[PDB]
């Protein structure tokens, strides 16, 4: 497999066949597969040394692991994308043995003294070919020299089997399984052989080889493989149900933020709601998790202007729930990243000296921002893509609040719509779905650099298009939804969650 | 036009069911790569049965392969959840 | 039913033997991969 | 109205069945000697 | 609907085998008619 | 191949043939029903 450790030092050798047995369209699919892989690797925050080699009759080395540029993901992606199938088409042999000898030269140290960290270093080789090596000698004998040189499998006391992993991708229309199965590494319950049909559905391919041993707790990281369920697609997604006599059953959403804490709206609960009447289910288990206490925001007040004439006041509609027992992160249980944290800095691939304001600028520009929230359809979680109206139409998004039932004759718009609210919904630039009342409390999700950051919490909507418990049939276009900005309540979260050790800047 | 006859519609419904499982077959065969050798042995055996059943259009083999491929799919689903 | 085969060992050690079988008109198959010891000629002696 | 129940207790095989009510000169239905009252139905496994 | 229920085992059958339907009503008024309706579609294409 | 038989390559061989296995230890800490703990262990069989 492959271990993802932030303290790691790993060499990744990319060998790409360029013989006529491949074809241009399949060679491009080979490139698109590598580009997605390199991007997904950089999402974990690990910096390996990349080696890029294309070979036919003679190997051509593009990136050597000795260069400092080998640790640049974007630069290697640029080098790979520029490579063309007909770049060395006129030398269209298949001499894999020489290409492996070049890799052997890369890991080979000068003279007889290996640099320190040779056994500390992990080595990974990825080969793509048709299994029809026609030029040069046997390629397997170079593998034995690599096994010997790295002292792998040569000692019972220290096997070193986990320091080398070999994957082979069967590309091109015609392909030979026999030689490919011989080239690939063979380990118990580890996939190292891939066929032509495996080139589709890439997320499942990487799911088999990646081992998240030292990367379990990273925030905002999703498994998108086809077999995955709702919670593979939303690890932070938490379903919160409140059932209490007289009040009855009610359901809201929540987002995992730490081992003990889930973030959700405040208006879903009340001070009268007892902790035993609140049930939260993260991973989808039917075993409901017990809670300890609900931390309402100090400045929250639903009846702040009730005597003035306002029915409900949703300012600072956030709450932190502390679980009775701490969660154990996994493939279906992971937190969502929070703004102005070192984790968000590493998620956005920013230097450690990046400020909270610089992160604020990137997340919330004065424009329409692509985002999404979570909704339920027939007891199944589904994604709804929306736009945050932060540009010039931000005023028009706030103005549509006048059509909300119960606030039609309220004179002052700035009183009810506080700067905490982020405004979505509408038909411009594109149609944004409107939330059900059960969808309230969920996070407002933005996607950047193959990761997911939370920027808001679902608050309330102008028009309840999902009144009859169904969001069926068309609705007027001015139905807007409002969400609580995280930057406004950032001091309260930093104060409360500083004991969870999330690395606030 | 005239509506389809007795068995033509029924045979199509069964085929659509088999086609659906076959679309995720390559994914499931891949998913067993990190699982125990029991699954890898079981699914590749159950895979061809469905593949031959579709191109042969044999009702007997298409029915069995459907439930045979459905069972190993459920075994993989439980295996991945308990493996975490 | 027993199906005999004839083979010759070529190298010493716990070497590998694999056989497969498949039936027609049903997709039921089985395969057996076992290993047995290839021993060079000779015998044990416990001299003092 | 009469109800005919057909049981299939195979564990992995659904059955396409030709079922027919035959004519009787003492009872009236679509079943006559000329015109048979036949249907083709499918029973899921372990179901009726 | 209130005073109305259909079992899930009956509900999830859909077009494949729903020919006999079972609808449960918790009560029916005695003063005037209580009604309901639904569409039907032919999918077998047989006359008579 | 188009014939009505499983191809050889996809035939996967049984190879795990140890005589003895399941050398495990477990503690009965499950909720006692009439003082008797009910433990469930999902185990892989061998070939
Ligand atoms: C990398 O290589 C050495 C090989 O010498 C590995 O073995 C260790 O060697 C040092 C000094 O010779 C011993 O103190 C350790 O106990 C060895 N490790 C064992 C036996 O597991 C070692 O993995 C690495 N050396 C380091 C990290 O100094
Ligand atoms: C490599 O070759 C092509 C390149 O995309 C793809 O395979 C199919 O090739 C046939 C004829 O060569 C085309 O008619 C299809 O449109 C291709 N795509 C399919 C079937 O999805 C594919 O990417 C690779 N594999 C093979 C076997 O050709």
């Amino acid at each position: 497999k492959i271990v993802l450790d932030p303290s790691g030092s790993m060499n990744i050798y990319l060998v790409l066949d360029g013989s006529g047995s491949i074809g241009a369209s399949n060679f491009t699919g080979a490139k698109k597969c590598l580009v997605n892989l390199i991007e997904k690797v950089a999402s974990y925050g690990v910096k390996p040394r990349y080696g890029l080699v294309t070979y036919a009759t003679y190997p051509k080395i593009w990136v050597k692991v000795s260069e400092a540029d080998s640790s640049n993901a974007d630069w290697v992606t640029k080098q790979l994308n520029e490579i063309n199938y007909e770049d060395h088409k006129l030398k269209s042999g298949t001499n894999t043995k020489k290409a492996l000898q070049a890799v052997y030269s890369m890991m080979s140290w000068p003279d007889d003294v290996p640099p320190e960290g040779w056994n500390r270093t992990r080595h990974v080789i990825i080969l793509m070919t048709d299994g029809l090596h026609n030029m040069g000698g046997d390629p397997i004998t170079v593998i034995d020299e690599i096994r010997d040189l790295l002292y792998i499998g040569k000692d019972r006391k220290n096997p070193r089997e986990d320091y080398l992993d070999v994957y082979v991708f069967g590309v091109g229309p015609l392909v030979n399984q026999v030689n490919i199965n011989a080239l690939a590494s063979k380990k118990d319950n580890e996939q190292h052989v891939f066929k032509v049909k495996d080139m589709e559905n890439l997320e499942d391919v990487f799911y088999q080889m990646i081992d998240e041993s030292q990367s379990l707790s990273l925030c905002g990281m999703v498994w998108e493989h086809r077999k995955g369920t709702d919670y593979h697609k939303q690890p932070w997604q938490a379903k919160i149900s409140v059932i209490r006599p007289s009040k009855g059953h009610e359901s809201c959403m929540g987002a995992v933020v730490s081992e003990y804490f889930v973030l959700t709206a405040a208006h879903c609960f009340t001070v009268d709601d007892k902790e035993h009447s609140i049930k939260v289910s993260v991973g989808g288990e039917k075993r409901d998790l017990e809670i300890e206490v609900v931390l309402f925001h100090p400045n929250y007040n639903i009846n702040g202007k009730k005597e003035a004439g306002i029915p409900e006041f949703y300012d600072y509609d956030v709450a932190l729930i502390k679980l009775k027992n701490k969660l154990k992160y996994g493939q279906t249980i992971r937190p969502i990243c929070l703004p102005c944290t070192e984790g968000t800095t590493r998620a956005l691939r920013l230097p450690p000296t990046t400020t909270c304001q610089q992160q604020k600028e990137e997340l919330l520009p004065a424009q329409d921002i692509k985002a999404l929230f979570v909704s339920e359809e027939e007891k199944k979680l589904t994604r709804k893509e929306v736009y945050i109206k932060n540009g010039d139409k931000k005023g028009s998004c706030e103005r549509d609040a006048q059509y909300a039932p119960g606030y039609d004759k309220v004179k002052d718009i700035s009183e009810v719509v506080t700067p905490r609210f982020l405004c979505t919904g509408g038909v411009s630039p594109y149609a944004d779905p409107n939330t059900c009342r059960g969808d309230a409390g969920g996070p407002l999700i933005v996607h950047k650099r193959s990761r997911f950051i939370q920027v808001g919490v679902i608050s309330w909507g102008v028009v309840d298009v999902c009144k009859n418990q169904k969001r069926q049939k068309q609705v007027p276009a001015h139905a807007r939804d409002f969400h609580i900005n995280l930057f406004q309540v950032l001091p309260w979260l930093k104060e409360k969650l500083q004991d969870e050790d999330l690395g606030f800047l | 036009t005239s509506l389809p006859t007795s068995n033509e519609y029924q045979n199509e419904k069964l085929a659509n069911e088999l086609k659906s499982l076959l679309d995720e077959l390559n994914v499931n065969e891949l998913a067993t790569g990190s699982l125990n050798t029991y699954y890898k042995r079981t699914i590749k055996i159950s895979g061809q049965k469905a593949m031959y059943a579709l191109k042969s259009k044999d009702f007997k083999k298409m029915s069995e392969a459907k439930y045979q491929l459905q069972k190993i799919y459920n075994e993989i689903d439980e295996a991945l959840k308990s493996k975490y | 039913l027993s199906v005999p085969y004839v083979i010759v060992p070529l190298k010493t050690g716990l070497q590998e033997v694999e056989v497969k079988a498949a039936v027609y008109h049903h997709f039921i198959s089985d395969g057996v991969r076992k290993s047995l010891k290839v021993v060079p000629e000779g015998i044990r002696m416990n001299k003092t | 109205e009469i109800r005919a129940v057909l049981y299939n207790y195979r564990q992995n095989q659904e059955l396409k069945v030709r079922v027919e009510l035959l004519h009787n000169p003492a009872f009236c239905s679509l079943a006559t000697t000329k015109r048979r009252h036949q249907q083709t139905v499918t029973i899921p496994p372990k179901s009726s | 609907g209130v005073d109305r229920y259909i079992s899930k085992y009956e509900l999830d059958k859909a077009f494949s085998d729903r020919n006999t339907l079972i609808i449960y009503l918790d009560k029916v008024s005695h003063s005037e008619d209580d009604c309901l309706a639904f569409k039907v579609h032919q999918y077998f294409n047989v006359e008579l | 191949l188009d014939e009505d038989i499983i191809a050889e390559e996809n035939i996967v061989s049984r190879s795990e043939f140890p005589e003895s296995w399941l050398w495990n230890v477990e503690d009965l800490k499950e909720p006692p029903k009439n003082g008797i703990s009910t433990k469930l262990m999902n185990i892989f069989l061998k070939d």
